[PDB]
DNA sequence: ATCAATATCCACCTGCAGATTCTACCAAAAGTGTATTTGGAAACTGCTCCATCAAAAGGCATGTTCAGCTGAATTCAGCTGAACATGCCTTTTGATGGAGCAGTTTCCAAATACACTTTTGGTAGAATCTGCAGGTGGATATTGAT
DNA sequence: ATCAATATCCACCTGCAGATTCTACCAAAAGTGTATTTGGAAACTGCTCCATCAAAAGGCATGTTCAGCTGAATTCAGCTGAACATGCCTTTTGATGGAGCAGTTTCCAAATACACTTTTGGTAGAATCTGCAGGTGGATATTGAT
């Protein structure tokens, strides 16, 4: 039966940044294959982090070391900004 | 009226210039076209050992695109485009 | 009482539950904290938006308004950061930047 | 007769396909290819192969290919010279990691 | 209290060189080796059984990451050799 | 009575399995796996051990050194290949001068 | 003085020697102590992170080994 | 008087480094680059470092060095030259990914 | 060739620092038995999707000829980089002081997992909508000849 | 330079294939209460590493001279590209059978969890091995002037 992707996250967030421009399914299917990649590098150097500190458990401490030990420079910058900011807006 | 008993000359000489100016490349020598099929022939042997050893792990006999995605992750290429 | 999703308490366009989901089922570690998917769903989403900003404009450059692999592409490889991270990363019909090299003209 | 000096054609064929995402392999050649390369594997039982895998794979291949061909050019202007030539192709190899 | 292979990389030595010895140096770089190759084998193995959707690795995992992670020979050797001692287990 | 013992091998059976409950790669471990495991490191590390200690040899030594496994490693095809991006400290290089550099 | 000043000629050329190279230019030493520069700075960039991340303030030899593991190096011997 | 031709105590001594396994960069000034670099990137706060954790920094660096003199070499000799250069160097990080 | 100059090879030697062996007692993993839980194979099964066969039809590949352009080979002069000597200066070695910083135990609050149902939100077709592919032409730009 | 030939650029158009919108049912996220864990705080070791201070100790910086290497210049035979002419090979919808692949059940061999007795592998000392470095001398080997 299903098969999930992140199509309509994807297409939520290109509505937020060019609301009159669409997308081709073959567009989206590597928009789908880079949003898989971008979270199992996150992930594996998150679990990989933890694991080398003898903890059994991934914070959002192991996901920001893993972006700025994985993203280049301004990328790594702002990704820990956002993810912070939406930290702290959850905890409410 | 010369006809084709290698598979890999059915990469044509016009293909392999075409592949070659995509590339850059202005001026070709004539012993290219033999060199790259040989190239390209051990690179599809590689990654064509490696997808259709996932698919015979997975106790299937038609090799799926995310085989052939599997198979080029290992040998260190990224595919994008057909996880679908 | 009634329910909002974690990403609406989040701020977020992202699945924050199904990034949790697939947090706890990819083997990564036996415990998961709390806010580890709301940070990755957030970093998920900007990466997203990034990528979106340049392949519109890139989109946008060749008089679409449908983002193609293409476009895609030539979002990648047009910028320094982009580049570095997707080095290694073949975009299906996504074709090379338009690039002569200086001894090559006329 | 009307005539273009040798190199003009070339460059205009390298703005042409750069300009171009087609595949430039035709699609029957390079997937008997490819099915004949897997039946060496298997001895002899022999797969089916899906649509997309076929082209998935012939687009990991050409992208391959002319990348490798913007390598070897690289080392082809570095001995001061316009022709690609096989030596080039063998030494980008090399420096890769694939035949070093 | 802290756990390393010193013991059974020398009592391999000892089996393919019994009048040879290795100096402490060498043997960290024994020890790394093993935990690059077990670290190589594992994750692949743990890969193979995520694709299939199955939640136990087992040694037919095992043989099929050694058999897309080691080269040609080694990798015939090692299938022959694994599949050797877990018959020889089987028999109790 | 060990794991080990009635698999034959050197390389601790119940220790691998440990290491792959462990190690976060799967909820399930298998009972051969850790056997065929250890018995893959093993042979792994016999011919690495086989090679390094032949080069000991040609050096007329009785001590494997890091140079003794780098040279192992580089002029064996398939190790070299499968450890290609693999530095050993103190291990230095196979010697190899271009024949184009040698005079007359 | 300047710190990567301190890699001085006959070093470099002792490297290039190990390398095979036969003959230097005299601007290769200003070259490779760019490269080095390089290089240090992103592997220890790393270090550094996987040592703060586990609230140490001496960087391990297991801090540097991962460092070179993330930019694709697998040192052995630690 | 005795004296030796261009290149043949050159050949010389890339038998003997290639035969020996030392560290070529003595330690301390390597040592204090490091530092240096580290108090940079750390922007004020100041790290120590393992003994082993700066050796082992030194045997990667310098076997990054040693194998990019190899591969720029094989690109100085396809020119027809003998003599390694700056933009051998710069090819050879360019055509390996490194940039 | 001849020989002189210099370097490297090879056989010794014997201590000393590093490797090996040994004794130990100990948590600590590994093994064992048992009491359950479960994941995954076997057995159909409906159903895509893959293979194949049709043979036209145009879209490309192939082969030949000829112009002109390149890679290879050769020479040579200026100058860059190698070789060699000295002397001092930065590094290496060894101990030393002690500050700070890892590493170990041990409580407990806080954070996570678990298990029970409640609500949706995401997916999958089906029904609407529309941007772009492929074809055409005119204008611009580029090229080649003189 | 002009002047002609040719190609590429760029916008038009319309119908349809692909995209977007729309509708509904259930996997799956959310809620609440509850039942393990954990990772951290606090607290005394001990390393370990940073700073220092000598003096021994080799290695780096500096200078001089010339070999021979690089970069420039020149030639030419063969080779590569451009252009054109035929003929084949890849493309292209359709059709059909069916192979093989998801989707579902049903359990049962196999893995997990817990609480037990034992065996092993790691550490700290220590005794006891040896291998190899470093130093010496003399025997071949290599290089270079002649």
């Amino acid at each position: 039966s299903r098969k999930e992707s992140y199509s309509i996250y994807v297409y939520k967030v290109l509505k937020q940044v060019h609301p009159d421009t669409g997308i081709s399914s073959k567009a989206m299917g590597i928009m789908n294959s880079f949003v898989n990649d971008i979270f199992e590098r996150i992930a594996g150097e998150a679990s990989r982090l933890a694991h080398y500190n003898k903890r059994s458990t991934i914070t959002s401490r192991e996901i920001q070391t893993a972006v700025r030990l994985l993203l280049p420079g301004e990328l790594a910058k702002h990704a820990v900004s956002e993810g912070t900011k939406a930290v702290t807006k959850y905890t409410s | 009226r010369k006809v084709l008993r290698d598979n890999i000359q059915g990469i044509t000489k016009p293909a392999i210039r075409r592949l070659a100016r995509r590339g850059g490349v202005k001026r070709i020598s004539g012993l290219i076209y033999e060199e790259t099929r040989g190239v390209l022939k051990v690179f599809l042997e590689n990654v064509i050992r490696d997808a259709v050893t996932y698919t015979e792990h997975a106790k299937r006999k038609t090799v799926t695109a995310m085989d052939v995605v599997y198979a080029l992750k290992r040998q260190g290429r990224t595919l994008y485009g057909f996880g679908g | 009482a009634k329910a909002k999703t974690r990403s609406s308490r989040a701020g977020l366009q992202f699945p924050v539950g199904r990034v949790h989901r697939l947090l706890r089922k990819g083997n990564y570690s036996e415990r998961v904290g709390a806010g580890a998917p709301v940070y990755m769903a957030a970093v998920l989403e900007y990466m997203t938006a990034e990528i979106l900003e340049l392949a519109g404009n890139a989109a946008r450059d060749n008089k679409k308004t449908r983002i193609i692999p293409r476009h895609l592409q030539l979002a990648i490889r047009n910028d320094e950061e982009m580049n570095k991270l997707l080095g290694r990363v073949t975009i299906a019909q996504g074709g090379v930047l338009p690039n002569i090299q200086a001894v090559l003209l006329p | 007769p009307h005539r273009y000096r040798p190199g003009t054609v070339a460059l205009r064929e390298i703005r042409r396909y750069q300009k171009s995402t087609e595949l430039l392999i035709r699609k029957l050649p390079f997937q008997r290819l490819v099915r004949e390369i897997c039946v060496k594997f298997t001895r002899g039982v022999d797969f089916n192969w899906q649509a997309q895998a076929l082209l998935a794979l012939q687009e990991a291949a050409e992208a391959f290919l002319v990348h490798l061909f913007e390598d070897a050019y690289l080392l082809t202007l570095h001995a001061k010279r316009v022709t690609i030539m096989p030596k080039d192709i063998q030494l980008a190899r090399r420096i890769r990691g694939e035949r070093a």
